RNA sequence: UGCCUCCUAAAAUGUAACGGAGGCGCCCAAAGGUUCCCUCAACCUGGACGGCAAUCAGGUGGCGAGUGUAAAUGCACAAG
RNA sequence: CUUCACACAUGCUACAAUGGCCGGUACAAAGGGCUGCGAUGCCGCGAGGUUAAGCGAAUCCUUAAAAGCCGGUCUCAGUUCGGAUCGGGGUCUGCAACUCGACCCCGUGAAGUCGGAGUCGCUAGUAAUCGCAGAUCAGCAACGCUGCGGUGAAUACGUUCC
């Protein structure tokens, strides 16, 4: 059993229904899926992301990535239809739950010169969505096995049906927010 | 001055520019000439206008300046390039 | 799909130099992950110019 | 015969021959026999995995080594680029920073004879 | 100069001109047979490099995409 | 006056075994010192810090000359050759070291494997190589310049040609 699941369903499931008038327990908000893509656009050249960008959200997420290809062909990009281009990992059940652990306890607040992450972040929905720089405070990798830096954005999806019923979710689940 | 026996350097004409400023809100920028003088752990946040020869280049001292004279970071060589 | 594909995602009990400590499960090999500093030991989560004058005159 | 990842090279001096670590000089090689009794005069060949024990946790207490150095060299090559000092503007470019001669030299900063 | 598609062609078919527009002398061992599953383009909102546009997530979207190859008839039940 | 796509000239250090490094150990000459020379002792890995004897100097300081000889080690490798570049930490002089100072410690270890046409110096204590002192000078970019001594060759048939 993970923490942070038994730890929403003992106080945030329940501080929830004060602070926003919910008649019914149905309507409580929760996140339902977290999707982590690296987008590695320089693949097009010399194609060397099976090494790069599978072998590291496997190690960070727990489970093999998709291997994603393009749509169209753009020319400027040397982009041709039918080329990986982006490297998609989702993450559902325990394994959630435990990725948004490992996130905002250790992984999250040691980049260099954090100052916490945006409150405007969010769709219109309740879907919330940031970016990290490089290959992160991730301990799972390590300089030894790992090329060229490369950067990831997140995708978190809630039950919500507005921002700041979302944005009241992800504060009792350790988001910060400046 | 350089070695560590007499301390850092800043010269005495940069401090004492304000006298009454702590009760009128202002964060007045420093016309100075003084390229010399080393950026001690008190100049975070303000600001300084250093010449560089022909006019005055606007520094912003965040934190990270902090081991640095003042005058590193106006450029006195124009150069463009050859071609 | 969800054999011998996937890496090997086991038990991993992680400590801050602080002292917070708590279980989770990861992809590290052999429970030894170490941070020195959490969630509760950082900041943001806990928390006129005439002071030239003051210093040396 | 791997010491801290780098994989010495056999029928070697041991005074020369951890100098090939990334971090490691001459002076350095001096004091990570002297703390360890390894004697100098010793081919690598000869060194007993026990022995090994004794110099591949001396480097972490006191020394430092691949990876945790090279990336303190490469950014504190970042920390100057960012903030805008004249030795940024120099790191940029490419011409040499410790107040050289650009004139008739610098082709250590640069590359071979560009040739107009 | 043969074959294919539209228009002229006068609401079945057919219909001339040194009349008006374009293609073909192939390609595919899967781009064939079957079985099972899926819905696209554009626009909007949020997002590290990332831009009008690479990849992601959520909305809206009934066919405006797509069809090995010209145009016509078709095809979203899909033949995509 | 120190810029830098390049080009020329003058040098220094190299490409190593007739050598690199480590340990012991001999032998110089001419010069500088009161706005100075800092012996000895002590602190510091080191540049240096502090204390202070002697000395307007054939007295004292500079002063440890280095090549050399002896022993050990490295075994032909872009290396224990080479020390450019760059990272970090220091010391001294000066009101002040960023543009733009030497020096020291630690890490980093680029080019270079003896050089095309062409060209330069040298007839004996000479070339070649090795250190030392001076002047200008607070400091030094002195690898320059002017001096000093150490070890020390090879050849000159000859006057046809440049
Ligand atoms: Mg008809
Ligand atoms: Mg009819
Ligand atoms: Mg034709
Ligand atoms: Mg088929
Ligand atoms: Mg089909
Ligand atoms: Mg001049
Ligand atoms: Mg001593
Ligand atoms: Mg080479
Ligand atoms: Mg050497
Ligand atoms: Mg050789
Ligand atoms: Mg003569
Ligand atoms: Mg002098
Ligand atoms: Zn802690």
């Amino acid at each position: 059993q993970p923490r942070l699941k038994e730890r929403y369903r003992s106080e945030i499931r329940d501080a929830l229904r004060k602070q926003f008038g919910y008649g019914n327990v149905m309507q409580i908000p929760t996140v339902t899926k977290v999707v982590v893509n690296m987008g590695v656009g320089e693949a097009a050249r010399d194609a060397k992301l099976i090494n790069g960008a599978v072998n590291d959200l496997a190690l960070i997420t727990g489970q093999k990535p998709e291997v994603r290809r393009a749509r169209k062909s753009i020319a400027q990009f040397k982009l041709r239809e039918g080329m990986p281009v982006g490297v998609r990992v989702t993450l559902r059940g325990d394994r959630m739950w435990e990725f948004l652990d490992r996130l905002t306890s250790i992984a999250l607040p040691r980049i260099r010169d954090f100052r916490g992450l945006s409150p405007k972040q969010f769709d219109g929905v309740g879907n919330y969505t940031f970016g990290l720089a490089e290959q992160a405070v991730f301990h799972e990798v390590d300089v030894d096995k790992i090329d060229r830096v490369r950067g990831m954005d997140i995708n978190v999806v809630t039950s919500a049906a507005t921002d700041d019923e979302g944005r009241a979710l992800l504060r009792a689940l350790g988001f910060p927010f400046k | 001055p350089r070695s560590l026996k007499k301390g850092p350097f800043v010269d005495e004409h940069l401090l004492k520019k304000v006298d009454v400023q702590n009760e009128k809100n202002t964060k007045q920028v420093i016309k100075t000439w003084s390229r010399r003088s080393t950026i001690i752990p008190d100049f975070i946040g303000h600001t300084f206008a250093v010449h560089d020869g022909r006019k005055h280049v606007p520094v912003f001292v965040t934190e990270s300046m902090v081991g640095h004279k003042l005058g590193e970071f106006a450029p006195t060589r124009t150069f463009k390039g050859h071609i | 799909m969800k054999s011998d594909i996937h890496p090997a995602y086991e038990e991993t009990t992680v400590v801050c130099g602080c002292g917070n400590t708590f279980q989770t499960r990861s992809t590290k090999p052999g429970g030894r992950i170490v941070v020195e500093v959490c969630s509760q030991c950082h900041p943001f989560y806990t928390g006129g110019r005439v002071a030239r004058f003051e210093k040396r005159y | 015969a791997r010491l801290v990842g780098v994989d010495l090279p056999r029928d070697k001096r041991m005074e020369v021959a951890l100098t090939y670590i990334f971090g490691i000089g001459r002076t350095r090689s001096n004091e990570i026999l002297a703390a360890t009794g390894i004697d100098r005069d010793l081919r690598t060949r000869d060194l007993t995995e026990e022995q090994l024990i004794h110099l591949r946790d001396y480097i972490e207490a006191n020394l430092k080594v691949e990876g945790d150095l090279r990336r303190e060299v490469q950014a504190d090559i970042r920390r100057k680029i960012e903030i805008g000092c004249y030795q940024g503007l120099r790191h940029r470019r490419g011409m040499p920073v410790r107040g050289q001669r650009t004139k008739t030299n610098a082709r250590t900063r640069k590359g071979p004879k560009r040739t107009i």
